[PDB]
RNA sequence: AGCCAGGAUGUUGGCUUAGAAGCAGCCAUCAUUUAAAGAAAGCGUAAUAGCUCACUGGUCGAGUCGGCCUGCGCGGAAGA
């Protein structure tokens, strides 16, 4: 509503799509094509996009707020990408890379490799770093999370993935 | 969790939010304080 | 308390301290610690009088609307919080020297040691009358 | 390199520097040892209260040593040694909570306005009028 | 140190469980005497006229109390000795039946001292035997502070002296005789095995 | 709503004068010192630090906040 009451500031040097209700992007980065709900009308106006409420439904402004909100999502991928880094905290606990499946050393009894999908990037600046990098914000955010779901940190120690910004809750075992 | 069958805020943490139209508590603070069924 | 009504007023209440007086003083919202702010806005408040209204209700538009009848220049207070310092015996005393030498150390930042000029005058400060 | 950012307030009555043995050193966090424990407080700590509360700050400095602008004689032990009565809170709605009045209220003024000062000599000195007012009872003087 | 007479007849200086007999030990040298029927740890064997006493005369204090039954009412003597022989080689390990009623009472210096004890008994001196059942001064590290008083608390315990040093914290605590029970084995997997105490009769 | 930050140095309180700590018991004690000082907010509460009761100044461009009555709904709601 007060989002979707607001232009997309798209610059120039990202090429704009928009079609019925699928739209699609394509910047420096990478291309990114999604179909909006049914209730969200689309335009251009001059270097920017606007989201409001298609007549007939009761959520169209809801809609177009978060058509809004993916779209400059979907802005920002193409110009400056995305990037999530995450840690290791645990001992031995390491992140080989070998092409875009990492091979996370958390040390169940196996082993255990990550396919990633089409855009991410998955370098390893340290041995217990992992730097997801791509144009999309929620599949980074989700591939990350089906990383770090791998070892949850713990409340005692807290080993285990984490975000880099994570902070975890340690917490006292017992008395004793 | 807990599914008293009246959830309420027991910090002010606690939040009311309502994912599959089960009423549930969810606390950002204490754990001990997440229900599921208002 | 800082209403509508309470503003229509004290922005007359606060034009006329300054409009009566020297010039006054502007301290930002940074850092301000247990021993430097804390103790030298009570310095401030011991040597520089106990007329000056360290609060700050200086938003732009209650500025342009009470203190700018004179010196309208009052409603560029888009920049951080007000210490209000006037000074009493004569205009650029004690409270003025504090604020100015206070903007650089002793306290967060003094806003540019802000003050309040009547002539803004050519391209001087009160320093040439020498005896 | 700063004042006290050691605040923990364990320290007994001033009759001894800072007295640890007594409440109990549960605020152990003291790097104070037998070199920094007799070299200001113990040779200026006789006109401000001799066996009275002046409540001593926890400035532990990273000057590689220990020293500061010290307070001034603590209205804390001025309005409980000029009242004669030496009570306070705790028990000021029942009896004598001690005493204050303007003599004591103008001592403290005319001696605590050195370096626990405020808004004003004055202002300080209405701080120590109501750390002797606030006691729960006073003498109408 | 005991002033009486000992006497020789095998020395055997050997590996950790094997004994080699031989003739005679120069000074510098480590051997195990036998049929030294009088000298406890720590004290002094010399010749007649060769120090009264050579130091070392402290040892620790047992933490742990528990007392002990044989399977038949009627081996206590054989326990008896058993916990004699054992005390005598254990100088930090006692035994008294206490006469409060009768009961024997066993004072190691951990669980698994005890249960060490206990299986040795059973083992060597052959009696299965089951277990069963002030100011307080206490030190520890500056960090455990608030789980060891949440257990005192937990216990009947009542404080006395809220002091820190400098090396920990010492926490004096007025808690029960019949209680605590086990508190050197919970207080060392609550500090981390790093704290002693003391219990007496306050 | 979102953003630039500021709470004592009379004050282990004059305190159950064993403090039970600028935020244990505790009485109450703005305590000028103010975009602020409560002798008590979650962190250590028995104690620092670094996020900070409270409060506001600075930002920022149209609505926001809680209640009360009411309709119709939602959970409570498990058996062969």
């Amino acid at each position: 509503s007060r989002v979707a009451k607001a232009p997309v500031v798209v610059p120039a040097g990202v090429d704009v799509k928009i079609n019925g209700q699928v739209i699609t992007i394509k910047g420096k980065n990478g291309e990114l094509t999604r179909t909006l709900n049914d209730a969200v009308e689309v335009k251009h106006a001059d270097n920017t996009l606007t989201f409001g409420p298609r007549d007939g439904y009761a959520d169209g402004w809801a809609q177009a707020g978060t058509a809004r909100a993916l779209l400059n999502s979907m802005v920002i991928g193409v110009t400056e990408g995305f990037t999530k880094k995450l840690q290791l905290v645990g001992v031995g606990y390491r992140a080989a890379v070998k092409g875009n499946v990492i091979n996370l050393s958390l040390g169940f009894s196996h082993p255990v490799d990550h396919q990633l999908p089409a855009g991410i990037t998955a370098e390893c600046p340290t041995q217990t770093e992992i730097v997801l990098k791509g144009a999309d914000k929620q599949v980074i955010g989700q591939v990350a999370a089906d990383l770090r779901a791998y070892r949850r940190p713990e409340p005692y120690k807290g080993k285990g993935v984490r975000y880099a910004d994570e902070v975890v809750r340690t917490k006292e075992a017992k008395k004793k | 969790m807990k599914v008293r069958a009246s959830v309420k805020k027991l910090c002010r943490n606690c939040k009311i939010v309502k994912r599959d139209g089960v009423i549930r508590v969810i606390c950002s603070a204490e754990p001990k304080h997440k229900q599921r069924q208002g | 308390m800082a209403l509508n009504l309470q503003d229509k007023q004290a922005i007359v209440a606060e034009v006329s301290e300054v409009a009566k007086g020297a010039l006054s003083a502007v301290v930002a919202d940074s850092r301000g610690v247990t021993v430097d702010k804390m103790t030298e806005l009570r310095k401030a408040g011991r040597e520089a009088g106990v007329y000056m209204r360290v609060v700050r209700n200086t938003l732009l538009r209650r500025a342009v609307e009470g203190t700018p009848f004179e010196c309208l220049k009052d409603a560029f207070v888009g920049p951080t919080l007000i210490a209000y310092s006037m000074e009493h015996p004569g205009a650029a005393a004690r409270l003025f020297k504090e604020f100015a030498k206070a903007n650089a150390k002793f306290e967060v930042k003094a806003a540019a040691f802000e003050g309040e000029l009547i002539p803004a005058s050519q391209i001087d400060r009160l320093a040439t009358l020498p005896t | 390199a700063k004042k006290v950012q050691a605040y923990v307030k364990l320290q007994v009555a001033a009759g001894m520097a800072n007295p640890s043995p007594p409440v109990g050193p549960a605020l152990g966090q003291q790097g104070v040892n037998i070199m920094e424990f007799c070299k200001a407080f113990n040779a200026k700590t006789d006109s401000i209260e001799k066996g009275l509360p002046i409540p001593v700050v926890i400035t532990v400095y990273a000057d590689r040593s220990f020293t500061f602008v010290t307070k001034t004689p603590p209205a804390a032990v001025l309005l409980k040694k000029a009242a004669g009565i030496k009570s306070g809170s705790g028990k000021p709605n029942k009896d004598k909570v001690g005493k204050i009045s303007r003599a004591q209220l103008q001592e403290i003024a005319q001696t605590k306005a050195a370096d626990m000062t405020g808004a004003d000599i004055e202002a300080m000195t209405r701080s120590i009028e109501g750390t002797a007012r606030s006691m729960g009872l006073v003498v109408e003087d | 140190v005991k002033a009486a007479r000992e006497r020789f007849g095998r020395i055997v200086q050997m590996h950790a469980n094997k004994r080699e007999e031989i003739k005679e030990v120069r000074a510098g040298d480590i051997a195990a005497a036998i049929g030294l029927k009088d000298v406890t740890t720590g004290d002094t064997l010399c010749d007649p006229d060769a120090p009264i006493i050579l130091e070392r005369m402290e040892f620790p204090e047992p933490v742990i109390s528990i007392a002990v039954e044989p399977k038949t009412k009627a081996d206590q003597e054989k326990m008896g000795l058993a916990l004699g022989r054992l005390a005598k080689e254990d100088p930090s390990f006692r035994v008294w039946t206490d006469e409060e009623s009768n009961q024997t009472i066993i004072a190691g210096m951990g669980e698994l001292h005890l249960d060490i004890i206990v299986d040795r008994m059973k083992r060597e001196f052959n009696v299965e035997a089951n277990v069963g059942k002030m100011k307080v001064e206490v030190e520890t590290p500056e960090e455990n502070t608030g789980d060891v008083i949440g257990d005192l608390s937990r216990r009947r315990g009542m404080l006395k002296g809220q002091e820190s040093e400098v090396t920990g914290v010492k926490i004096h605590a007025e808690v029960p005789l019949s209680e605590m029970f086990g508190y050197a084995t919970q207080l060392r997997s609550l500090t981390k095995g790093r704290a002693s105490y003391t219990m007496e009769f306050l």
